[PDB]
């Protein structure tokens, strides 16, 4: 009856986020890390340009 | 939880045999012809409807098509078989019985 | 999101298709493979029941033959399936079925690519054959002995211009993609053997063979053509 | 040896090996791989140097 | 003065075989007449794999030779055999009553070839994998002469009897393989059974031989 | 030109420096470096394959000449009941049998069984003598014995011997290629080689092999 999935956040049981598949699945973590919001080394103007292109294109529909 | 310090990446203990075996355990019985379907099968009629609805690809299936019954029943059994196969395999390898 | 740590601690935790603990061609019934099939090369399931590659250099030449046959057979499977598949949709080929597509050069308007007269529009057979043997000899000798797209490169996995998108920079991903290549290619070689055989015994296109099978699988299988090659 | 996006031609201001095809010894020549002995005076220092002086008119 | 082993064993060309033998064909293995003109067994490991292939082909060809001879004999004798000839004995599944074993409609009465093939492939894979690496009838035995349950009679507990029965086995098996190749080629050429071919050869030996079917495959 | 050593002529010409195996030393005649399949990695398998190559070469040369001669002589004016080579065997079943050059009183063979008996007995004798020696030799080379097989004495110099070896094996590879062509294009065309050349010279762009390309399509 081994192999529990849900873990405390970064192993800290007192910070209170409970890492979980929806939170820390490598596919999910990868996709969210590759989003311009989380590209912390890239210039904010260009991340803003990408985010704005996406949102302006989608909210016209 | 004294364990689980870093959310192990292999949270789903994947066995590539599990999907194949659930698919085969469901679809092969789902390829058995029975009296109620007129001698046909659930998978047979489901694929027949898939073909009949791919014959007009853009136009989706109707509400009165019977493709949805086959779809939902086939996938009920299939998802159940696949998840119970995963559960059984990972309980056999682990404890749980 | 966490940073995956390097492979000094993790040199071979992913080597599932290589090494002594590798899958074999009879599963648990294989026992132990021959002493030369040790699991360093891709697709090594320990299948040498005839001992034809007992010598290491003959084994190397057979690996070359197998991989080249595998690539040619993958191209051939896709090339026999694609024209018939698009001929079932309304693209007007001359003969979309593969074992009749060669005779399209004997048509009235010649061999039309995608059935389009303004496309290749080949009218002769031996200009095709001459051009083809010229260019194929050039590039097969290049494959053999260097050339414009690589001279000191590998014999089977040269890369460079043949890895433009760089899918073989990671050696782990390279060792996995080699197994994927050889397995897809053995599947395509088996499927091209099937193409040949179930063209000979049937005479219909492979996708039409599949249509016939899924029309009535209990009736339309290969046993329906079992009595066709009876003596007289 | 590189990554995908450097092959695809990104990252302007990486240009010192891009002058190599238009200046220097191993540049593009007028008959390409079939022009071996370029005139010694066409050293590859001037723009448009493809090694074409068949008539030797620019020897001085 | 027969040996079937050692340097002065019986060989494939008889008296003209002293310079016809490779150095690796030591008189160690059964049936070693010194016939490796093609040099296909120069490597001892390829030689071992080829010996296994030879012996398994031999046993399968012996079983198949007996299986092609028996039904026609029983057919000529008096038995009902919907299709007695061996190279159409497989097409009995597509008849009205299916494949009856000895003509009895209530012995086997097989109607589906796909299920027959399924059970055959399952059982055959199981037994051939057990032949490769062992199983319920011998975890660690010889790949060719396991014994210890495949000898319920116990014929080969003496090494000399073992060796001579080995030679007898491989030679009856080479005979059966030759005869099975003959079955194949002369069924394709003649279209009749082996027993009927012998009957026709005994009817008229100088007329009805293979040369009467010699101009059959000419393109023209 | 060398025909030997490291810089010998090779089967891909200028494209051939990196493909040649390490075991294909320029030692044996016809060594162009063509072992892409690696079938001769073992020197002993290589020796057996060289013997097979040379014997196939000589037999294919004799057979090429034997298929070309009777048709030439057939249009040259000489009667030939069946001049074409792939039915020259069916002359035994004609009314007058197989008459050699059309003369009824040269051979006049009526029985194919006795012809084959003759042939087998002395072919076996000759091939056994080829294997291990006999009345013409007993310890000579298995491939270039000489002695009684050089009544003219062409190859007493090693350099003449080597160049005639290369000439032999290359005319023989040419004849083997041409004999494979004879086979395949007799099956495809159904006519003799000389008549195939006549038809190719009558219309080279229309009467070629591609005119018989859709001949073996299943169409079912
Ligand atoms: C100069 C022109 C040149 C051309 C047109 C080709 C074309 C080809 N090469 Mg090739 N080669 C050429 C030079 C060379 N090749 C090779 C080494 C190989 C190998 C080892 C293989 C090929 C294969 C191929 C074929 C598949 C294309 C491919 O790999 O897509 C990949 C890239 C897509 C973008 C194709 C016929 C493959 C083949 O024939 O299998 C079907 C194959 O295995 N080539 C070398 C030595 C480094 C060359 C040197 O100049
Ligand atoms: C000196 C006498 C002597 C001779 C000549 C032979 C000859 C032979 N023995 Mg041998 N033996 C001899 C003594 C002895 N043998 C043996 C024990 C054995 C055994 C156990 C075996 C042999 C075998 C052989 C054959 C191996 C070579 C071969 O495969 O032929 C290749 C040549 C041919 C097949 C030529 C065929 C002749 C004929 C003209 C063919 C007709 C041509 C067709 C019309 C063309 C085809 C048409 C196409 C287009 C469809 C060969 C015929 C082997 C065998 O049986 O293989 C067949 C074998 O297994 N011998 C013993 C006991 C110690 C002997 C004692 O003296
Ligand atoms: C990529 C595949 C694909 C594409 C291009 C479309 C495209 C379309 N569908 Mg289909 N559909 C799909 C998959 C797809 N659907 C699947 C998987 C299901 C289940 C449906 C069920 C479905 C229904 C039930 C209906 C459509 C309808 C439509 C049209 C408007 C939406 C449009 C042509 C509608 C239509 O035009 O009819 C409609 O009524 N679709
Ligand atoms: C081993 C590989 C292989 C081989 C030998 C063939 C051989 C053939 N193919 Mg196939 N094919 C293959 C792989 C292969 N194919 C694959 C992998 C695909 C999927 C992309 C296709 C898709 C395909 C289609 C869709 C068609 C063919 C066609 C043909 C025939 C004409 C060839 C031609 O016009 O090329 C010369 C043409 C080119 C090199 C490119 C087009 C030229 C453009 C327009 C101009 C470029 C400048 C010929 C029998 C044609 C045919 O007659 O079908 C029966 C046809 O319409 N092939
Ligand atoms: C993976 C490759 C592959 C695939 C997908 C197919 C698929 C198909 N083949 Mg082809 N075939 C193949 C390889 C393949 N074949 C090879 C390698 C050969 C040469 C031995 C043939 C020879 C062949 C013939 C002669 C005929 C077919 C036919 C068919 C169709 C009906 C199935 C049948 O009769 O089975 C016959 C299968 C074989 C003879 C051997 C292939 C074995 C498979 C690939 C492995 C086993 C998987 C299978 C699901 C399990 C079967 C065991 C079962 C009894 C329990 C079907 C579309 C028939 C057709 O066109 O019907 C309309 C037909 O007449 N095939
Ligand atoms: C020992 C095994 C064996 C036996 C007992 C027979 C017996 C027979 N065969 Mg079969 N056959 C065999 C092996 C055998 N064959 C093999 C290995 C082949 C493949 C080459 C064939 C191919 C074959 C064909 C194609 C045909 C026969 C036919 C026949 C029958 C007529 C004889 C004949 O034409 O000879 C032909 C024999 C051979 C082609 C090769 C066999 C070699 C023998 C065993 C060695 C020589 C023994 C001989 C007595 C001594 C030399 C005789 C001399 C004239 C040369 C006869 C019932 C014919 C038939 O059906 O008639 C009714 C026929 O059409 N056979
Ligand atoms: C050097 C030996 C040789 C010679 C002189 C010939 C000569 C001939 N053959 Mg034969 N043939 C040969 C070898 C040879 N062949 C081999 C090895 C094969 C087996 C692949 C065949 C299979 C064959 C068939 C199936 C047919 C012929 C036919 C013919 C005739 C028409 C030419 C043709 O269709 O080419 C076909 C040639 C080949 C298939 C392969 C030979 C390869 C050659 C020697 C190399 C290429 C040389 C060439 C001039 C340069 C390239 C040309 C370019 C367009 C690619 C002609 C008399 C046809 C006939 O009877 O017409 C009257 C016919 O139906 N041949
Ligand atoms: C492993 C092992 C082990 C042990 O030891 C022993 C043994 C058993 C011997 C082994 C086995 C082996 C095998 C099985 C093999 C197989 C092979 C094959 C099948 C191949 C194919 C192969 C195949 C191939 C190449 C293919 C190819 C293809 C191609 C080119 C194509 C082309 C084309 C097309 C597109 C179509 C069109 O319209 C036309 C054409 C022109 C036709
Ligand atoms: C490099 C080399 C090398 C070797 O060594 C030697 C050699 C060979 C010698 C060399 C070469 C050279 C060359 C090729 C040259 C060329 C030139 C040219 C072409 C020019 C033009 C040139 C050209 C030009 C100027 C042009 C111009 C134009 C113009 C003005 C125009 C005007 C006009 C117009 C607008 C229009 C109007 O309405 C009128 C007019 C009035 C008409
Ligand atoms: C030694 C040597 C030497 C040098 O060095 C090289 C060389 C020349 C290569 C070599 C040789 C080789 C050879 C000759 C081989 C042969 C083989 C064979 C014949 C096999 C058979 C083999 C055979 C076999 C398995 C057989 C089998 C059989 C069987 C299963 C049967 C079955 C059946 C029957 C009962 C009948 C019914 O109705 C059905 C079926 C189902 C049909
Ligand atoms: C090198 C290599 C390399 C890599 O590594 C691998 C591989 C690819 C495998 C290899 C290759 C190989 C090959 C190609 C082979 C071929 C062969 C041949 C063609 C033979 C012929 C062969 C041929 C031959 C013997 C021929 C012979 C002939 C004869 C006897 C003749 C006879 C006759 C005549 C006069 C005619 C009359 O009416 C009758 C008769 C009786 C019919």
């Amino acid at each position: 009856k081994k192999a529990q999935v849900i873990s405390p956040v970064n192993g800290d049981p007192f910070v209170g986020m409970l890492e979980t598949p929806v939170t820390s699945a490598p596919i999910v973590a990868t996709y969210l890390s590759n989003l311009p919001a989380y590209r912390t080394g890239v210039a904010p103007v260009l991340r803003g340009v990408e985010i704005g292109l996406a949102h302006g294109f989608l909210l016209a529909g | 939880e004294a364990s689980n310090k870093s959310f192990p990446r292999d949270w789903v203990k994947t066995d590539p045999l599990v999907p194949v075996l659930g698919f085969a355990g469901w679809t092969i019985p789902a390829n058995i012809g029975v009296s109620a379907f007129g001698g046909q099968s659930l998978f047979g009629l489901f694929t027949q409807s898939i073909g009949e609805n791919l014959a007009h690809f853009p136009t989706g299936p109707a509400l009165d098509d019977k493709f949805w019954l086959y779809l939902i029943t086939y996938h009920l059994g299939l998802f159940l078989t696949i998840t119970l196969g995963q559960i059984g395999v990972q309980g056999r390898k682990q404890g749980y019985w | 999101r966490r940073t995956v740590k390097p492979a000094s601690k993790a040199s071979t935790p992913d080597s599932f298709w290589y090494g002594p603990e590798r899958p074999l061609f009879l599963g648990a019934f294989t026992g132990e493979p021959p002493s030369y099939l040790t699991g360093e090369f891709p697709g090594d399931y320990g299948w040498d029941t005839a001992g034809l590659s007992a010598d290491p250099e003959t084994f190397k030449r057979y690996r070359e033959l197998e991989l080249i046959h595998a690539r040619w057979a993958m191209l051939g499977a896709l090339g026999c399936i694609f024209p018939e598949l698009l001929g079932s949709y309304g693209v007007p080929f001359g003969e979309a079925v593969w074992f009749k597509a060669g005779a399209q050069i004997f048509q009235e308007g010649g061999l039309d690519y995608l059935g389009n007269p303004n496309l290749v529009h080949a009218q002769s057979i031996l200009a095709i054959l001459g051009t083809q043997v010229l260019l194929m000899g050039a590039i097969e000798g290049y494959r053999v002995n260097g050339g414009p797209l690589g001279e000191g490169l590998d014999k089977l996995y040269p890369g460079g211009s043949f890895d433009p998108l760089g899918l073989a920079d990671d050696p782990d991903t390279f060792a996995e993609l080699k197994v994927k290549e050889i397995k897809n290619g053995r599947l395509a070689m088996f499927s091209m053997f099937g193409f040949f055989v179930q063209a000979i015994v049937t005479g219909k296109g492979p996708l039409q063979n599949l249509s016939d099978h899924l029309a009535n699988p209990g009736t339309n299988n290969a046993f329906a053509y079992a009595t066709k090659f009876t003596p007289q | 040896k590189k990554t995908i996006r450097e092959k695809a031609g990104w990252w302007s201001n990486g240009g010192n090996e891009k002058l190599s095809a238009f200046y220097g010894p191993d540049r593009g020549l007028w008959l390409g791989p079939l022009s071996g002995t370029t005139p010694a005076y066409l050293t590859g220092e001037f723009p448009g140097d493809y090694g074409w002086d068949s008539a030797g008119l620019s020897a001085d």
